[PDB]
């Protein structure tokens, strides 16, 4: 069946899912996968209205709250998990805001 | 109103090895979530094989979400569920202890639930306790398996 | 500081297990399947949904994963698409019990 | 007054490369956010470039989302943006057509849009038409770049 239009989204979920890919781009251990996921980021970009100083910024605080370590029962580092709570995360709210 | 510590032993036993593993045993809806990667967490499905055939059938009930065996039991797959179930079927429970430490159950041996927080998948880890060892791993505060799981407290039923 | 996955709605912890699956299906690093699939499980205990929710979603997944997704970019915008399934109407049904 | 078609496709040809070497060539912040791999459409920058140096200069308005180059003149990072400008500064456009194709633009030379739906980042295309040729490449329908790309309009300004 059909995808939705990127434009059926908020622009909220537009600025947090730019965050999530772009952050899917910074932990892959793979250069097709952050290739996939930087053209994907791109995509959300486009149709967000917010300024470019709001991304600028966000990517910063994407670097520096992917230090953050997290675990779970199984073995791995959750960083897929990760991505998204740092695209909601109070230090990524107000560049929400232009 | 308790199983027997050896009979859920035993059982536990039977199911002490990996998810992959669990599913072949029991089969049915529990293998098909299992092989398809959906179940990861075997551990509220290992007490559920135990708790099935130990005179404590896994209820239909709204509370626990469940699925079938190939024995046409039901098995949970949250352990939250699984943590929340076991106090209305085995009473109040004999010990209930903050920053557990494993002195605070020497001489003592049934069932162990450890909570506390840092498993982003998981609220706490439920299983056996012998006096000396778990049926499989302990999460005490030191217990090599802990990762990032700090435990806060353990909650416990003997059985004879 | 990270938010507690407790802070989300249950719509969304569905949404981002349905997500991460996805995920988990097109990437190509053993590694990143594995923290895809082991991050999905973290959602999948957060819910409250009957597993019969999931079991169907990942049948929708694999049907919806082999739409042709396109851009600018030469890729597959595998990433995108994704998102784009977790908020499908194909997946909104399973959303409820 | 509209850019001199000369001018406008030689100030393009310099800017006709991949997205790293446009950075490179205009520097600043927009060559910051093309090396973060934040900028990977440089089509509204290329166009961006060429009006600035032909007399069109990119404007600080809160409409049109900007960031300066080491010029510190303003370029446009969103290809909708770069569509809505172009009817403000060049005034109504000469042609707009439905299922372009070269047959409505031929003895014409200047600033043409192709706009569809099947690109997920991008509504359209922004360019300059020869009378023969894009002067990078044109997606009238059956382009080959194209890719998953369906035009449904063609806009456009003559230029000289």
């Amino acid at each position: 069946q059909t995808l939705p239009d990127i434009s059926t989204f908020s622009q909220q979920q537009i600025f947090e899912n730019w965050v999530q890919n772009r952050c899917i781009g910074k932990i892959a251990d793979s250069k097709s996968l952050k290739e996939d996921a930087d053209a994907s980021a791109a995509a959300w970009l486009e149709a967000s209205n917010l300024p470019a100083e709001n991304f600028e910024k966000a990517d910063e605080v994407i670097v520096s709250l992917l230090k953050q370590k997290v675990g779970g029962t199984e073995p791995g580092h959750y960083q897929i998990l990760k991505c998204t709570l740092i695209a909601n995360s109070d230090a990524i709210r107000p560049l929400k805001s232009s | 109103m308790r199983p027997a510590f050896g009979a859920a032993w035993n059982r536990f036993k039977e199911v002490n090895v990996n998810v992959e593993q669990v599913g072949k045993l029991l089969g049915g809806k529990v293998q098909h979530n299992i092989d398809a990667g959906i179940f990861k967490n075997a551990c509220p499905i290992r007490m559920s094989y135990v708790l099935n055939y130990c005179g404590i059938p896994v209820p239909s009930n709204s509370k626990y979400a469940t699925v079938t065996g190939s024995d046409k039991k039901r098995y949970m797959f949250r352990v939250k569920d699984m943590i929340a179930f076991l106090p209305t079927v085995l009473g109040k429970a004999d010990i209930s202890v903050s920053s557990p430490t494993p002195a605070q159950f020497a001489g003592k041996q049934g069932i162990i639930i450890f909570t506390g927080h840092g498993w982003l998948d998981a609220t706490g880890h439920v299983t056996l306790w012998n006096g000396n060892i778990c049926s499989d791993d302990c999460h005490f505060l030191g217990s090599p398996g802990n990762g990032s799981f700090i435990p806060t407290n353990a909650t416990f039923w003997s059985l004879k």
